[PDB]
């Protein structure tokens, strides 16, 4: 019975400052990147991801909120069974630890008009063995809305934060996968009808022989996890040839710089 | 001295700062006494009696001063007593002075006298002062004092035209400030940092006088920087032998003799000690020492003492209480008011007379401040820094007007306001210092100043100073205010830092120099005088009487500290001090060395704002900052409020510093007192701390961190985060508006696309729209465009166009606006290139052009980026992505020509005894390159390309072609073009000796005069020429048969087509190929060249068979070259050169310790400096390598013939130097000494790398940039100069190899490795240089339409290279339609420009024809811009002055070199120069030309390099004058036409028009002129008319001098003409007037024009000019050359039947006086 005798006072410990201190060190994880590389589909397309944009993508992310990029690329001359990823497009987005939220409008830009879309890459906190039902649903909805996404040519690369490192795996949807994903409204983790036959691993390699580039939004940045209000599923955006700013950049959270200053 | 010791400098530091009390006993004046009181002791010291005046003490009246000095004492009748005792020493000598006097006794008027003597040193006869010929530095310890000093000295010296000013924090505006500021007033620290930087074209050279005010600051913690300054000043006086006068002003305190020693003050001649009886008002002192040690009791005890002492003056004396915070002023004044209220006391200050009380009530109702609202009505007032300027001025006025009776203030009022009170009270002597993180005592200067403010000077008969302190400090303050606290040195507490600054400056290069340096510090004299204080035993000192070992140990200790912190490389054996970039940044940004070690340890490229703020917070400046318990609450609520997370706990002071910085940016006003003091200190430091970080991470090329640190700099400086509206940076905007705008959260960038209406509507505040719009377009904004020009498949040239896109407004942007250009790789992780950019207000509206190189690779990266960011404006940046998707790289270059292993070809091969005589007694065989080409050159007529490294002997290949020519045509004509004039001269010597002396042909060297040059071309079998001399000749090839008759055309160093003067070369070669294609006989072409990657293009252009194109790549040099490239990662030029000094010496001893070496350096100064430096390093060397390889006895004959003391000093030790300033014989004899083997090293200026007649075993290229002084920036050596320099390391007949070491900024290393180890790609730049060629081709009817211009261009190297590297020439394809379109555009643009300039006419769009101006430009070979500007500058009223100006602005003069200073001096004669322009300009080539022209016309004949510049002026003055007369003749005007016809002969004979003709004769003087005007009239013919003996009696002249006079008199024009008109009367109006004038010359032409004041040999030219004088209407003109008898016809069209006469003129271009003026009538 210490009410009055023993009295302590609570001191705020706002959540994102720890995550920011943590994200400042992500660059260490980019020296130990591993691809799952299981002997799956030796005859499907192969996907080469340039290391430069992957390191950048890891470095601009958060350790709990997922970020996503769109993949654009091309097949190397007289070798059509290879898809070299040439570009990663960052669009206005927000995320939770299980899913990412993007505008329904796909990227459009002259620089992109020569390339084909190859699906998307996203980060996730842990190394699940199967492809997420949220991922299968997201990919299928996207496909249903955009005929330029061949279910046989577009893939989903998950970048999972294994301790001290970064493990990459690449999947694609199966026909039954597409058909189930497009009709799924259960945002939960065990929705009705989900099946492991809905996806299959595709081979993926990390290269150094060439370099990717980034396109970013023209009038803003890509991160809206501090402005999720201002994010809209129907928002339109232009792009520009520039490199994305890291997750906790000042322009991503202008509230933190204006509120506590003016008040 | 090897046995040494490492010291603990901490145990040597007087820890208590200026509170150290060296003395142990204190003696008070008679009459002092103590009272005891409960809790506190009082000591009273009575006011002092003035000393009786004494022997010869009379106050000097201002009239008895030197009269130039009396204006400075205007408004004063007699000087002070101290000013009188010092008038002679201050004004009549230049002695260094030290004046010790009590505070307020008038030292600064003594400083005025010193400044006045310096001012008098610079007064002319016109009365003006040479305000640009000196600088005076007044060092004042306190910023407030500095501002009041600028005001006071400015007012007292304005009557002199003298500018007094202080120095702001910014450095770019500071140079403009210093340029025209005569008296700079600053603190010790600002002067220290300025002279730390040093640099190029500094103003510290003009400084004649330094004043150190309050020099007893020496005893403060700041003292060491006064030592730094004085040591630097005196040592620099020794290394320039130019004296600087030092004046110290000091309070009276022990050790003034030591200070005088330290200032090099002669005690006998310039030391003045005035004891405290000289205080202007006597001072009765009360010291109160409180004994109570419980704080709560002490606070009330002190307020009790304050009250009681105030009552002793209430209503009798206004009392000024000093307190040591901004809050304590009010807290204390209110405490005193409340104690007055509790008693009846309040009525004692405010009188019963209500005047003062009502003034106070009014001003407190006018609401000057809330605390003022409280205090002003009662008679109390406060005065401190936080208040407003109006409130502070009102407080000062109300106190001076005696309305306030109790003023409570801070030290700021004692320093920067003259405001004495009768009674001064110092309420406590305890102050919070954040640097020491604790409470501490007041500095001695503050105490002295405050108690100096006691006693109104004329109002009071005595003043009363009360000082309240703790009891323990009594004997201290007693000492300080009674002449007994000695002045000690605090040097060791700062020794490493200070030492590093003299290492970074070059002034200290080893421990020996360091010891020498430390002998100048005040620390040294104090250690000598009283060693026990500084830790030296009395047996120590007798063991070491000069303290050499002790100084060695201190320098050793500081050196090791600096070495551990990575500021310096300290080699303990040698004792040597190698500078580092870390060291330099710590010097230049004033950072302590511990900090920069911390930065170097923690800075990583993957750093974020979080770690950045932590790294900042870990700085050693913040070392003593602590987190006090009472702070932790207020800190806590802020830690979780700032936007940058802080990793570590608030228990740690690093976190507190971080949080304070973030709070200062966010503008959170704190509550705690410790917090506010610690924040002001932290953020004071943050500016240059962060700027030092930014320089570090920028110069390592860390793109992300560079961005973050420049942003943080800017945020710290603007006190806002970038998240805030950029408009907030306009202070004139009201924060209500920017709050409205920030609320809307919308992007600022979208404001640019809206009119003012939609602006006002979007912000929901329409009445502001317009205004917002204005500021939106005032915000700095730049547009960038890019021209990608590939050099190879791995190096890319970029031209970046910066077009400004914002309105300029001086009240916003000032004189300039600075940006960084950062070229960043694809990932934005590395800065591939970067540079500073200055947008000047001059050019706010102009596009700027930047060019640089960047590496590339294959496969091409997706893109690079170019960012331009404001250096000071927040949120102000433009990024342009440079995509490479459409970049067309040139194809990788072909393999070289295989060097075949042929057997060495004997001289026998020549098969000709006469020919073999040229080479027999030189060598037996030819080198492999000549051996391989010999058959093709000698046994063929093929056109040939030899490409090979310099020193491969490519010149003998041209000689092969010539010998073959000589075997074919007994009268064959060969023309040899070489691009450099000095090469032409050397080749002229060699080929004159070979082909004329031996083979008996005519070798000639074109001179530029087309008369002599045409006769040479007709006469010579070998004609040597530079490109433009050949261009002017061969333009008229259709009317010049000799130019077609050429059998052989050799062009040497063809690769210089790529360089700046390439277009003329390309054009003359293209012309020779066109001519040959027209003639029946093809002209053989042989081209010699440096190794070229794209040789095949050159050959195809010049028509060389594949099999006769010899392109050898640099690894086939006959003498093998070993090439080392040393990178130096020091981005500051002077420090980089310093850091390469010892490398130069080590390179000599490693690669050529016994064979001759040449060192190239960037400038003239550097030659002398580096010769001396090599010599010093050689002396200090134990295994020393001497470069004197002859006997000193053999050297005196050669030595004493020189005029340069240092040059012969260095030549004695075997090291010479060459620069553009030596006499031609000095250079020749130093060269021969080098040739002799006598001397082993020569240091040559980069500018002489084309005309050097020596070669060497080892070439060292010291730097690779030089400072261009008209763009005020450094410039990279052309690659051609580097290849030329490397060519000097070549001695076939003497060395098995050559060795070259090229030292360069690291950022250039790779480029050299790419362009020296492989052959060179060269391009054409004729597209930027076509107007003058096109114009000449239109005059010669070669180009008559636009199709003709296209076909012309196809003959060029440009057109060949456009299909091989299109993006370089800005084409995007190599199709025939691409080509023809691009060419049509080029043609169209050039013809349009010519047509606008009224040079050509374009009829029907297709056809072109030449006009008057185009013809004049083509004839006299003059830039078409020059003559267009001439056209729009000449009126009939322009005179000789306007002519000299107009021709001074010619384009032909823009490239004249720049050095300045002596031009600022030569301007002085502009009052006595018969030339009026009324324009002040400097650092401009056209103005240098104008000055040097007047200098020539008045035979100033003073400077040396400026003389060569004058000769370059004169090499074009005559052509420009003739073009002027042709223009003015087209205008028909008479006055300016004949004015310029006279100015021709003026510039030839070096005379004005007032100077009479006699000055033309040799050995003549002005006295001779007065004589020849006395005894008769003044003509050259009149000299001839004199009786020979009368001539001699009037001459007083030698026999050979009279022989020279007669030589001139025989070559002087002696000619009469005959005016004659055929059909004298039978002419009709509008009809033919044919005037034939014949000229009889009395003797045949003896030779060229006698004119020794003119560089080129001329030949007499004449004009016949019929023009009516009254009408200013020229009728007829003709230009003519005469031998003895010449008939010249002129034709004219009559004006009317009115029978009239015309005045005739016959005027020379050369000889003054020979002009005649007849008249003749004509009847219709
Ligand atoms: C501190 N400057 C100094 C110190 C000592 C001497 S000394 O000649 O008296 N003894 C070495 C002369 C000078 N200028
Ligand atoms: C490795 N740090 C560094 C590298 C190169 C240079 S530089 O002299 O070549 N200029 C950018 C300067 C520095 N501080």
């Amino acid at each position: 019975g210490p009410l009055g005798s023993m009295t302590q006072t609570f001191s705020s410990k706002t959540e994102w400052r720890v995550r920011a201190i943590s994200a400042a060190n992500l660059h260490l994880r980019t020296n130990h990147i591993y691809v799952s590389s299981d002997d799956i589909k030796e005859t499907g397309y192969t996907y080469i991801l340039p290391k430069n944009v992957l390191k950048k993508f890891i470095c601009i992310s958060d350790l709990r909120a997922q970020i996503a990029g769109y993949l654009y690329g091309v097949s190397p001359p007289d070798n059509p069974q290879v898809k070299e990823i040439r570009c990663i497009v960052m669009v206005p987005q927000w995320g939770t630890h299980q899913t990412v939220h993007l505008p329904g409008q796909l990227p459009q830009h002259e620089y992109l008009k020569e390339m084909e879309p190859l699906g998307w890459i996203h980060t996730q906190p842990n190394e699940s063995p199967q492809l997420s039902p949220q991922d299968v649903t997201t990919h299928a909805k996207i496909m249903a809305d955009n005929p330029s996404w061949d279910g046989e040519k577009t893939i989903i690369i998950t970048c999972s934060f294994t301790p001290g490192s970064c493990t990459l795996t690449a999947y694609k949807l199966t026909p039954s996968g597409y058909e189930w994903g497009r009709q799924n409204t259960d945002k939960g983790n065990n929705p009705k009808g989900y099946l492991p036959s809905h996806y299959e691993r595709v081979q993926m390699l990390l290269s150094d022989r060439f370099l990717g580039f980034f396109m970013v939004p023209a009038q803003s940045s890509w991160n809206y996890n501090f402005m999720g209000v201002r994010h809209d599923p129907n928002m339109k955006y232009e792009l520009q040839l520039a490199n994305p700013k890291e997750f906790y950049h000042e322009v991503h959270r202008p509230s933190h710089f204006l509120n506590f200053a003016l008040l | 001295l090897a046995p040494r010791q490492v010291l603990d400098l901490e145990d040597l530091v007087f820890t208590q700062g200026s509170h150290f009390m060296a003395n142990k006993r204190c003696q008070l004046p008679d009459g002092s006494f103590r009272r005891q009181r409960k809790g506190y002791e009082e000591v009273h010291v009575p006011a002092l009696k003035p000393k009786p005046f004494g022997s010869e003490e009379q106050l000097l009246p201002v009239e008895k001063l030197p009269k130039y000095a009396q204006a400075g004492f205007e408004g004063f009748k007699t000087l002070n007593r101290i000013q009188s005792k010092l008038y002679r020493a201050a004004l009549e000598t230049d002695e260094n002075l030290l004046l010790c006097a009590p505070t307020g006794a008038g030292k600064t008027n003594v400083a005025l006298m010193c400044m006045l003597r310096e001012i008098g040193k610079h007064i002319n006869m016109d009365g003006t002062i040479n305000v640009d010929d000196f600088k005076i530095i007044y060092i004042a310890p306190m910023r407030s004092l500095v501002q009041e000093m600028v005001g006071s000295f400015g007012k007292r010296l304005a009557t002199y035209g003298i500018t007094v000013a202080e120095l702001t924090g910014d450095h770019q505006l500071c140079k403009e400030e210093i340029s025209a500021t005569q008296i700079i007033v600053c603190t010790p620290e600002k002067w220290d940092i300025i002279t730390r930087k040093g640099g190029e074209r500094t103003y510290t050279q003009l400084v004649r006088l330094i004043i150190l005010d309050e020099i007893h600051l020496l005893h403060d913690d700041r003292g060491p920087v006064l030592e730094a300054l004085v040591a630097r000043a005196i040592r620099n006086i020794e290394m320039t032998q130019e004296d600087v006068r030092l004046i110290g002003l000091s309070a009276t305190l022990p050790n003034y003799e030591d200070v005088a020693t330290f200032l090099r003050v002669d005690p006998a001649k310039g030391l003045f000690y005035f004891d405290n009886s000289f205080r202007p008002v006597p001072l009765e002192q009360t010291y109160v020492g409180i004994t109570e040690k419980k704080a709560i009791k002490r606070f009330q005890i002190m307020n009790e003492i304050v009250y009681e002492k105030i009552m002793e003056h209430a209503g009798k004396n206004q009392v000024l209480v000093f307190v040591h915070s901004r809050k304590e002023t009010g807290k204390t004044a209110r405490a005193i008011r409340d104690m007055c209220l509790e008693k009846d006391t309040l009525g004692l200050f405010l009188r019963e007379g209500s005047a003062s009380t009502e003034v106070l009530r009014t001003e407190a109702e006018q609401c000057k401040n809330l605390e003022l609202k409280d205090l002003l009505p009662y008679g109390f007032a406060i005065h401190h820094a936080g208040m407003t300027r109006v409130d502070r001025t009102l407080v000062e006025d109300l106190f001076a007007d005696k309305h306030i009776q109790v003023l409570v203030s801070t030290a700021t009022l004692a320093w920067g306001v003259n405001l004495p009170a009768h009674t001064v009270i110092i309420k406590g002597t305890q102050v919070y210092s954040p640097e020491k993180g604790r409470w501490t005592e007041l500095g001695a200067l503050d105490i002295l100043q405050m108690l100096g403010r006691a006693g109104r000077p004329q109002y009071d008969t005595k003043g009363e100073g009360i000082l309240i302190t703790s009891h323990g400090e009594l004997q201290y303050y007693l000492s300080l205010l009674n002449q007994q606290l000695p002045i000690e040195s605090q040097m060791v507490s700062k020794l490493p830092d200070m030492l590093n600054a003299e290492i970074v400056l070059g002034n200290v290069q080893n421990a020996k120099d360091a010891v020498n340096w430390l002998g100048y510090a005040y620390l040294y004299i104090r250690m000598l005088r009283s060693p026990t204080l500084y830790g030296i035993s009395h047996d120590d000192l007798k063991g070491d009487p000069l303290l050499d070992q002790r100084r060695l140990d201190l320098v050793h200790t500081a050196a090791l500290m600096l070495d551990k912190n990575n500021l310096v490389k300290y080699d303990k054996k040698t004792g040597n001090f190698q500078v580092t970039e870390l060291g330099r940044i710590a010097s230049h940004y004033y950072i302590t060395n511990d900090t920069v070690q911390t930065y170097n340890q923690l800075l990583k490229p993957t750093l974020s704002e979080i770690e950045l703020f932590r790294v900042f917070s870990l700085s050693s400046e913040f070392k003593n900052i602590t987190v006090r318990e009472e702070e932790k609450l207020e800190l806590q609520k802020l830690l979780e409020r700032v936007p940058i997370p802080v990793k570590e706990s608030i228990e740690e002071p690093s976190a507190k510093i971080n949080v304070l910085l973030q709070a200062f940016i966010s503008q959170l006003k704190l509550e705690g007192f410790a917090l506010m003091a610690d924040m002001v200190y932290v953020t004071q430091s943050a500016g240059r701390l962060m700027r030092a970080i930014f320089e570090i991470v920028l110069n390592r090329g860390w793109a992300q961190l560079t961005d973050k640190t420049l942003n943080l700099c800017k945020m710290i400086d603007k006190r806002m985060w970038q998240s805030m509206c950029p408009l907030r940076q306009f202070r004139k905007l009201p924060e209500e508006v920017v709050k409205k705008i920030e609320k809307k959260n919308f992007p600022f960038e979208r404001l640019y696309d809206l009119n003012h209406n939609e602006i006002g509507e979007l912000i929901r505040m329409p009445k502001m729209g317009k205004t917002i719009h204005k500021y939106v377009h005032l915000f700095p904004k730049l547009e960038l465009s890019v021209h990608l020009q590939p050099i190879t498949r791995s190096t890319l040239k970029v031209e970046l166009t910066i077009t400004p896109d914002f309105q300029w407004d001086e009240k916003v942007h000032g004189s300039s606006e600075a940006f960084w250009i950062l070229v960043e790789d694809v990932d934005s992780e590395v800065i591939l290139h970067h540079e500073y950019f200055l947008l000047k207000a001059k050019y706010a509206q102009d596009e700027h052009l930047i060019t640089f190189f960047v590496p590339v690779f294959e496969p091409l990266p997706p893109q690079y980026f170019i960012r331009v960011v404001s250096d000071r404006w927040l949120s102000c940046e433009t990024q342009l992505p440079v995509s490479f998707r459409h970049l067309i790289l040139p194809e990788k270059y072909p393999p070289p020509t295989e060097l075949l292993d042929l057997q060495p070809l004997p001289v026998s091969a020549l098969r000709n005894s006469a020919f073999e005589s040229l080479y027999q007694d030189k060598f037996p065989f030819f080198n492999p390159i000549q051996t391989q080409v010999f058959n093709t050159v000698y046994n063929s007529d093929d056109n040939v390309f030899v490409g090979a490294p310099t020193g491969s002997g490519k010149t003998i290949c041209a000689e092969f072609a010539i010998l073959r020519m000589l075997l074919q045509s007994s009268e064959g004509r060969c023309v040899y073009i070489t691009p450099m004039e000095a090469l032409a001269e050397q080749v002229y010597m060699d080929w004159y000796e070979k082909f004329q002396d031996r083979l008996n042909k005519k070798v000639v060297l074109l001179t530029g005069e087309t008369s002599t040059d045409l006769k040479l071309l007709g006469k010579g079998n070998i004609i040597i020429s530079t490109p433009e001399k050949w261009d002017i000749l061969s333009r008229r090839w259709k009317q010049r048969k000799n130019v077609q008759n050429i059998n052989l055309f050799v062009v040497d160093e063809v690769h210089l087509i790529g360089g700046e003067n390439g277009p003329v070369l390309e054009v003359i070669c293209s012309r020779m190929r066109y001519i040959s294609s027209q003639i029946e006989r093809p002209i053989r072409i042989v081209a010699l060249s440096s190794s070229l990657s794209n040789a095949k293009d050159v050959a195809h252009w010049l028509g060389c068979s594949a099999t006769s194109t010899f392109n050898f790549h640099p690894n086939v040099r006959p003498v093998p070259l070993e090439l080392h490239i040393q990178g130096f990662n020091i981005s500051h030029t002077q420090t980089r050169l310093l850091s390469m000094a010892k490398p130069v010496y080590h390179a000599i001893t490693k690669h050529s310790p016994k064979k001759p070496v040449i060192v190239f350096v960037p400038s003239r100064k550097q030659t002398r400096l580096t010769a001396i430096d090599i010599l010093t390093t050689c002396a200090a060397d134990i295994q020393r390598q001497r470069f004197l390889h002859c006997t000193e006895k053999d050297l005196i004959p050669y030595l004493e013939k020189l005029s340069d003391s240092t040059l012969k000093e260095t030549l004695l030790n075997g090291v010479g130097y060459l620069h553009e300033g030596l006499s031609p014989m000095e250079r020749r004899l130093v060269e021969q000494l080098f040739s002799s083997g006598a001397i082993q090293v020569v240091v040559a200026s980069r500018s002489l790398c084309w005309g050097m007649n020596v070669a060497a075993h080892l070439v060292i290229i010291m730097d690779t940039q030089y400072y261009n002084g008209k763009i005020h920036a450094y410039v990279d050596y052309p690659i051609y100069d580097v290849l030329q320099m490397v060519g000097h390391a070549n001695r076939p007949l003497q060395d098995d190899e050559g060795r070259c070491v090229i030292m360069c900024q690291g950022s250039k290393k790779d480029f050299f490795k790419k362009f020296l180890y492989e052959p060179l790609p060269v391009e054409s730049h004729l597209d930027h240089c076509m107007h003058d060629h096109f114009n000449a081709e239109i005059v010669t009817k070669t180009i008559e339409n636009k199709q003709d211009a296209v076909d012309y261009l196809t003959w060029t190297f440009l057109y060949r290279r456009m299909t091989q590297n299109p993006n370089y020439y800005n084409l995007q394809g190599i199709s025939h339609r691409h080509l023809s379109d691009h060419l049509s555009e080029l043609v169209e643009q050039t013809l349009s420009d010519l047509e606008q300039s009224k040079c050509i006419s374009i009829e029907d769009e297709m056809d072109v024809a030449p006009l008057n101006l185009g013809m004049i430009a083509a004839y006299y070979y003059i830039n078409y811009t020059t003559i267009e500007l001439f056209s729009m500058s000449l009126n009939a009223k322009t005179k000789v002055r306007g002519l000299i100006e107009i021709i001074s602005n010619a384009a032909e003069y823009e490239n004249i070199p720049i050095r300045h200073h002596e031009d600022n001096l030569l301007r002085q004669l502009a009052q006595k120069v018969p030339h009026k322009l009324n324009n002040p300009k400097f650092n401009d080539p056209h103005v240098k030309t104008n000055l040097l022209l007047q200098a020539h016309l008045s035979r100033m004949q003073l400077s040396a390099e400026l003389q060569s510049d004058t000769e370059e002026i004169l090499s074009k003055a005559i052509r420009l004058i003739q073009a002027c007369v042709d223009v003015l003749s087209s205008n028909g005007w008479l006055s300016p036409a004949l004015a310029a016809m006279e100015l021709a002969q003026m510039v030839t004979q070096a005379m004005w028009s007032k100077d009479s003709y006699l000055k033309q004769l040799p050995h003549f003087t002005s006295e001779h002129i007065k004589r020849c005007t006395d005894k008769g009239v003044e003509s050259v013919f009149d000299i001839m008319e004199m009786e020979d003996e009368e001539r001699n009696a009037l001459l007083q002249l030698t026999d050979s001098q009279i022989a020279d006079v007669a030589r001139f008199c025989n070559r002087y024009p002696n000619i009469e003409l005959s005016y004659e008109v055929v059909d004298k009367d039978s002419i009709r109006s509008g009809g033919p007037v044919v005037v034939l004038v014949q000229l009889e010359r009395e003797e045949e032409v003896t030779g060229p024009v006698i004119a020794p004041l003119f560089p080129q040999k001329r030949e007499e030219g004449w004009w016949v000019v019929i023009g009516d004088a009254k009408s200013n209407s020229l009728i007829s003109i003709k230009r003519l050359t005469l031998q003895q008898k010449a008939k010249v016809k002129l034709d004219f069209v009559a004006p009317a039947t009115g029978a009239h006469n015309y005045t005739l003129y016959f005027m020379s271009d050369a000889y003054m006086g020979c002009d005649q003026e007849y008249k003749f009538s004509v009847d219709v």
